[PDB]
């Protein structure tokens, strides 16, 4: 396996999905892995399925239970299908419609469409069944840092880029994008996370290590907390009814926050950037994190 | 054809990628030297101590491949101008690391992006890197023709793209470059990689880049329209732009993924080649003067210096101008000698400045074409050319031509001349002191005599060319004024520049000059209307001469004699470039001064802002009598 | 092979003569531009007004033929230094005329003769011509190896040729040149066309011309001996001289009529070609360094500057030196670890200054050759080479090699080293500050530890090379001391020079240096015996180094390691050349100074005459710590 | 106190005039080297051949007097920037003649006027004169604080003086200087002789000249108000300006005839001296650092 682990996503039945890349050395490629034994990761020997991609992987997301959506460095969006035996991983399609690196992907609520953001300033909507791009938007003025599909609406999603714009979308509207000024022109947004229960509320991290809670109704920065010392790379809510919020950062630390953005758990276990973190559907207090130190850490949250 | 390269931000195997782009026909490859997403920390632990290797090894390619085929790219996560202090300090070290590794590989060029107004700290770090160990490193500044904010789709509900006119704002992307280019003190190792988008702006936004050091033009695959068969093509405006760029001889860089997936990557490059081949082939003038494009040469001084042989040789290879001289002499002969006196009236015809004898042969051909008698004098002060003249006179001309080896201002003629034919003009007409020479030679001209040329006039026009400005600036020599190179003209085949106003006449001389109070000193003021914002760097100079009646010669672009390649335009630069806005008027002053020994030009801009008086007392440039 | 030309003083038809000399195989032709017997008067009438043409026309050849094939010759009747005033002024005018015509033709070279002691006015006129309308014109000074007076037959009754010893007089023909060369202030456009006579003088008279700009060697047909078959050949001494000249890559010029009349003119040129082919083929060292002959380069500073990739590459392409290092490490391993401890005793072996890892591989090979265990540290402060080191360590070396990316003077080692291996030496041994680096790295060396190299020593030798002196003189740059180029050393493959005394050791350093009062400052005085008359222009510098016991490296010409091409010699020049006579001793002083930040060399000649102290306070050259 | 000079355009006897201005207390005298109305022709005959002498002799004063006491003045008829080509060519030679004679006398300074926007050819001729034989010659550019057009009385019926605000226009007289100063490439031998009028402009027009090489301040007798006793005084704003100029240590030049005819010429200079003495005496800081005013020194490096 390549050193730099990028994505860790739990499947509903408990299986863990890993997406890794090699960001140094002779080869700059990537790989996908499925582990039905979670504690066996990242060891390639005790593995359930594995595949080597031509190029690295920037973001990753599940498509149901057998589909794996990949944003590639090659500018491609790639759908890999899982084998009948769930021992092989085969490329269902690989479309080169983005010009630069595809840096983020997110599946819409219906599970039949997806949204992708790329370093080519563009954002693209995809019909996964037809394997085509329905809509292509150029709403930002800098590289798109994150796209996050709404869990409840198939026409709504959030996006954030280095042009300091946070955009709420509604593909039904003629002008789908809408800028959320929050408080006032602050630091660049880097991560987005919808609230699982309330559809009017979300959270975003910035490059200065601050995580903020915003309500679209009030269109104003409801809350903000200086959680990390460096850029915030990911925000993932817990599946429980009372949602815990895991925050990742380039300071090599993980933080767990409550409703009021107060710090609960904190792990210095990673000695490199923390890339992804997913909660186990079999134990809603277990949280699996990955990083560029090739380390897969399982945390127990009180 | 086209020199070109492929821009990729994804390189899994450097050897396989290079082989692929070579088989696709590309000449070079722009690629990242570190992985684009592999952000690095230089201050705070633990990521500070990330174990290497930090990138791929330099052994994977030969030194020649690094030197010729690989163009480095700054990683997109490096933000030297971030409002966050931590990110700024970290990106400083990251940019230094990547630039130092690019120089370590010996790469011919390194791409750095400009996509906001404030690139001050980026410019500071790059300027410090340039002055830390002098190398042959070149730097291409990726500047978009249209800013990404002014290219976005109008799909934001509460942030609409304003549909109103903004002249200066539409050019902001150049301002960026300009400021950056000014912050680095006009480094010759910093150039432009102009990126072209889907929507092309107004023609003035494009003309803005005239006179700028554009080494590369970046075309994405997104801007290519699809053909009926499925091939990639471009709009007619994009094609006009491609031709304009091909004239500047820039390298074209394809970026983005292949969207015309039925074909190969060869299709985009093939469209570019097909455009390049289907351009009108080079005419004789452009064919000869293609190598002289923007080549700075000092003005010749045929009076003070004796010209070499090959200089006269390139003068003689110009059939258009000698045909013009022959026709003028023919018409003058017909107008002076009636038909009933063709065998009784012989004309005294003196060639003042004969060279190696092209004007003598032209006079003979005109005489036999007009069916008249002429006695020829070939006056030349260059004895090395007098050798050629006397060999010609012995072997061919005979006693009809009398060779006179002296200066026309000193020669005591045995008889007075009906016609005097001279070739003493320069690029600025009188910059080689034809007025003084023909004035000294005027006493042996008959009272009803004719001078060919009968008149000449100089023309000036303000130009913008940061390229030529930096070329002049690089002419600083030891043991003289550090700014003397700006206070002297240069004969140059102008290219990659921008005329800012229509040429206007400067100085005019007439021969013969019956005036009692003869004075060749001149003082002229010129007001040039400017319709566009730009930066004045100097003044182009041309001339027009009337040889006889409607027979004229000219290098002035509007009335340029077709196919004549004896003179190139001249250039009077200025020390400091002058910002000019739309509607402003460039007012320039020009003096032609002289004493007993020297003649020189002084000039100074008075509007929209004053400059220093250039070449005062001819301290930097003089023309010897 | 040989580039050559034919010298003729009789040219009836220039085209026929050029075609003949071309079909004979010659590359160029030395011919008069005016008829040799056609004396011209410039002052007194009536001959002053002689009707032209004064010579043949410039139309008779193409510009390329004038530029490449024709070498001009000064007419023999021109005597600028005549005792008669009239002849002096007339010859001034004629010499100016002929030189100006040669420049008008664009000739690549122009021959002027030196055949007496006083050529002062000739030098004055030529110097004025050089500084009047400067072109790329080159001038060959025809100087005979032996004066015609000292070659004449002893057939004058009342004027016998003295058969006694005169060391200085036998070299008078060089003095001529020297004086002339000094009068023209060492013009780069003035060179030597050494004419070789029948009798060759003593070896010192010939060695006099070592270090002089010899562009041409003139051979007459009279000096050629006749072969058994009837072909022309030369004596063994003449052939030795021909080989010595071929090393300098001079052009050979045949003069005189064909005396071996049975054959063609091809025979002389064919003998020269046959000599050129039958020379020992180029050795690898000379093959690589042929292009570097007398090329001045600034010394590398691997400590202050991070070296580029291809520099490390040329360092690694040297199998002899790495074989030597491997053998030294092998012997040290054997001497430190007994046979009965080969599997129990593991050695700490630190490569300080690892580069891209040739010494690491050498250490591994030496370990497996000696059958011993080693743990390797690869210390390197250049991060760009640390990239290569870490790629090697990941892909090949494994955990056996630990790469350390820091300075050896700052690194806090985890364990102490049994052996430390370094290649921090320069051309002058310590000019790259190997002593300071190895002193800072000495604390993590074991009490009984070994340093490879264990010792090194620098060597100096006075040299004579007006060529290299003028090359250094031409390194003057704007914005600094006009004489700073003389106060700094240059790494250069020495060629066309003359060592004046056997090299003597200058500075010596030993590692480890257990001395309590460590001081790397040095002050050395050197007395070099000189057996010949010459002119000191600078001091060549070499080094020897003991890596371990009898394993040594050396660029010193006497003990030079065979086939090693990692270092070229160094050169410390002086501002003013110093005349040295036979028997005199050149006493030079050298200082190695330093402060907290910089190390530099100061030097000054004290005998036979004092010079200025060069590079005081390192004002012109410093080596950064 | 005050270093000062007297500006006269009428000098019948140079010795008598110099003695008079010396007895009046002045330190120098600005006077014409050629008669102001004695226009000369350099091209067209017959006036081209006007018999000499063209001016008074250089023997009439000692070399020291020429070096220290006499400031030359360009004749007012010389118009190098005239729209008429003949007048332009003639004034070029006239200006060269007068400048060369001033340098021949070894005068410490030479006054030249700026009273229009276009002084380009004037600047060209002066720049050529500066670079023709290097001397210690200094040149004072007479620039009015307010242009004569913006100072005239509103007494023209069909050409009224506009009573509206114009910020940049009110400073035009500096622009002139600036352009001139830029055309001569910032010559150290070219300075300002700021002329002060009756009406003082806005404070920004005055502040404009902060940081400019003002060597002389020209005061006419017309701007002096009359005292109850009959002496000459100035307004409070004029006095503030005089203090500001005294801080810069400029030389004050009195021009115009004596209008307070009951007194002598000593009265104007006495008012200036009385203003200079009645200024707060130098404190310790200014006393120590008076010589260090605008003295460039490299920064110390005690480490
Ligand atoms: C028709 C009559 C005529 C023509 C001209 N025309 C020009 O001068 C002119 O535009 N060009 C530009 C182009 C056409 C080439 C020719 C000539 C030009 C200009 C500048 C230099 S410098 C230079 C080097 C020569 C070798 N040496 C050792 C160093 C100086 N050679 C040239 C040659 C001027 N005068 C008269 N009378
Ligand atoms: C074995 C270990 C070793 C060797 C040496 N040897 C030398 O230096 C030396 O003799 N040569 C001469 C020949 C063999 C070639 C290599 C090297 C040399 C010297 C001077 C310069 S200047 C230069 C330019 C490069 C391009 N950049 C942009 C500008 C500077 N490149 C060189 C290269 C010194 N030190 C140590 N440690
Ligand atoms: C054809 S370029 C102009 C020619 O006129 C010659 N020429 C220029 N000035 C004079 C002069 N005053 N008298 C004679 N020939 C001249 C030059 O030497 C050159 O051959
Ligand atoms: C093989 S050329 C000399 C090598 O030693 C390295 N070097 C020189 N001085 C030091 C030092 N003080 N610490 C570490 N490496 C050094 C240089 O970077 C270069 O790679
Ligand atoms: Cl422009
Ligand atoms: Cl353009
Ligand atoms: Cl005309
Ligand atoms: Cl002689
Ligand atoms: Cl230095
Ligand atoms: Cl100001
Ligand atoms: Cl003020």
């Amino acid at each position: 396996m390549e050193r730099q682990l990028e994505a860790a996503r739990y499947r509903s039945d408990g299986a863990l999905l890993l997406g890794a890349s090699s960001l140094s050395g002779r080869c700059w490629a990537g790989s996908l892995w499925l582990f039905k034994d979670p504690c066996a990761a990242p060891n390639e020997g005790f593995c359930s399925a594995g595949v080597q991609t031509e190029a690295g992987v920037a973001d990753l997301t599940w498509v149901g239970e057998r589909g794996i959506l990949v944003a590639s460095d090659s500018g491609a969006v790639e759908l890999w299908e899982l084998d009948e035996n769930e021992t092989l991983i085969v490329s269902k399609f690989c479309k080169y419609e983005h010009d630069d690196i595809v840096s983020t992907v997110s599946v819409l609520s219906s599970g039949t469409q997806a949204v992708s953001g790329s370093k080519d300033i563009c954002i693209k909507v995809w019909d996964l069944a037809q394997q085509v791009v329905l809509s292509s938007y150029r709403a930002h003025a800098a590289q798109v840092t994150c796209v996050a599909a709404s869990p409840h609406k198939d026409s709504v999603f959030l996006s954030c880029s280095e042009d300091n714009r946070i955009l709420l979308w509604d593909t039904r509207c003629p002008k789908p994008a809408s800028q959320i000024g929050c408080s006032a022109p602050g630091y660049l947004p880097t991560s987005l996370a919808w609230h699982p229960q309330q559809s009017e509320v979300f959270v975003f991290g910035d490059e200065n290590g601050t995580v903020s809670l915003v309500d679209t109704k009030s269109t104003s920065c409801v809350l903000s907390s200086a959680v990390h010392s460096q850029c915030v790379t990911g925000l993932v809510f817990s599946p429980h009814s009372v949602p815990f919020l895991a925050s990742l950062s380039e300071d090599c630390s993980l933080a767990v926050l409550d409703s009021s953005l107060s710090e609960l758990f904190r792990s210095q276990a990673h000695r490199d950037f923390v890339r992804d973190a997913t909660w186990s559907p079999l134990n809603h207090s277990l949280l699996t994190t990955v990083g560029w130190d090739h380390q897969v850490v399982h945390h127990v949250v009180p | 054809r086209v020199s070109s390269g492929r821009d990729l931000n994804c390189v899994p195997e450097i050897a396989d990628t290079l082989g692929a782009v070579a088989k696709q026909g590309f000449d070079f490859l722009c690629m990242p030297v570190f992985h684009p997403r592999f952000k690095r920390e230089f201050i705070q632990e633990p990521a500070k101590n990330r174990p290497g290797p930090q990138t791929r090894s330099d052994l994977l390619l030969s030194g020649r491949d690094w030197n010729t085929l690989i163009v480095g790219k700054l990683s997109p996560w490096i933000r030297p101008d971030s409002k966050v202090e931590k990110i700024r300090r970290n990106s400083e070290a990251a940019m230094l690391q990547e630039l130092n590794f690019g120089a370590y590989l010996g790469l011919p060029a390194f791409l750095l992006p400009l996509n906001q107004e404030d690139n001050t700290n980026l410019a500071r770090v790059l300027t410090n890197h340039i002055h830390t160990g002098h190398h042959s490193s070149m730097f291409w500044m990726r500047v978009p023709l249209v800013a990404p904010e002014d290219l976005r789709d109008d799909i934001i509900e509460n942030a609409p793209t304003t549909h109103t006119e903004e002249y200066s704002g539409e050019e902001k992307t150049w301002m960026w470059w300009h400021n950056f280019r000014t912050l680095c003190d006009y480094s010759k190792r910093i150039a432009v990689a102009l990126e072209i988008g889907a929507d092309l702006p107004s023609n003035h936004v494009i003309d803005r880049w005239l006179g700028e050091p554009i080494k590369a033009a970046i075309l994405p695959t997104s801007i290519f329209l699809t053909n009926k068969k499925g091939f990639p093509v471009l709009s007619k405006m994009h094609q006009r732009l491609i031709f304009r760029l091909l004239k500047l001889e820039v390298q074209f860089i394809i970026t983005g993924t292949n969207h015309h997936s039925e074909k190969e990557f060869c299709s985009y490059l093939q469209y570019l080649e097909y455009l390049s081949q289907n351009r009108p082939p080079p005419n004789a003038y452009e064919l000869f003067a293609k190598g002289y494009e923007d080549y700075l040469q000092s003005p010749l001084q045929p009076l003070m210096d004796n010209l070499e042989s090959q200089t006269y040789e390139v003068f003689e290879k110009d059939p258009i101008k000698y045909s013009q001289y022959q026709q003028a002499i023919y018409k003058c002969l017909l107008d002076r000698v009636p038909e009933e006196e063709k065998d009784t009236n012989v004309q005294v015809l003196m060639v003042l400045g004969a060279g190696r004898g092209p004007l003598v042969n032209a006079s003979l051909r005109a005489a036999k074409q007009a069916d008249r008698r002429i006695k020829l004098y070939a006056v030349e002060k260059n004895p090395n050319a007098v050798v050629t003249l006397e060999n010609w006179q012995f072997e061919e001309w005979g006693s009809q031509v009398t060779v006179v080896s002296s200066d026309m201002r000193e020669w005591v003629a045995p008889e007075k001349a009906d016609i005097i034919v001279s070739e003493l003009l320069g690029s600025f007409a009188d910059n080689e002191l034809s007025p003084e020479c023909l004035d000294g030679a005027q006493h042996f001209l008959k009272d009803d005599g004719v001078s060919i040329p009968g008149e000449y006039t100089s023309f000036l026009a303000p130009i913008s060319s940061s390229k030529l400005y930096n070329e002049v600036r690089a002419c600083r020599e030891k043991d003289r004024d550090p700014e003397a190179q700006f206070e002297m003209p240069y004969v140059v085949r102008l290219h990659n520049f921008h005329q800012l106003s229509a040429p206007q006449p400067c100085f005019t001389f007439s021969h013969p000059n019956r005036d009692p109070m003869i004075d060749n000193n001149r003082y002229c003021t010129l007001e040039f209307p400017v319709e566009v914002n730009t930066v004045l760097h100097g003044f182009a100079g041309y001339f027009e001469t009337v040889l006889y009646q409607d027979i004229t010669l000219s290098i002035r672009p509007e009335t340029h004699s077709p196919g004549m390649f004896s003179w190139f335009p001249i250039l009077f630069p200025i020390k400091q470039p002058i910002t000019v806005r739309e509607g402003q008027t460039i007012c320039v002053r020009f003096w032609r001064c002289s004493n007993s020994k020297k003649v020189w030009y002084e000039w100074a801009v008075t509007a929209p802002v004053c400059s220093a008086i250039h070449n005062p007392t001819g301290r930097s440039y003089t023309i010897g009598l």
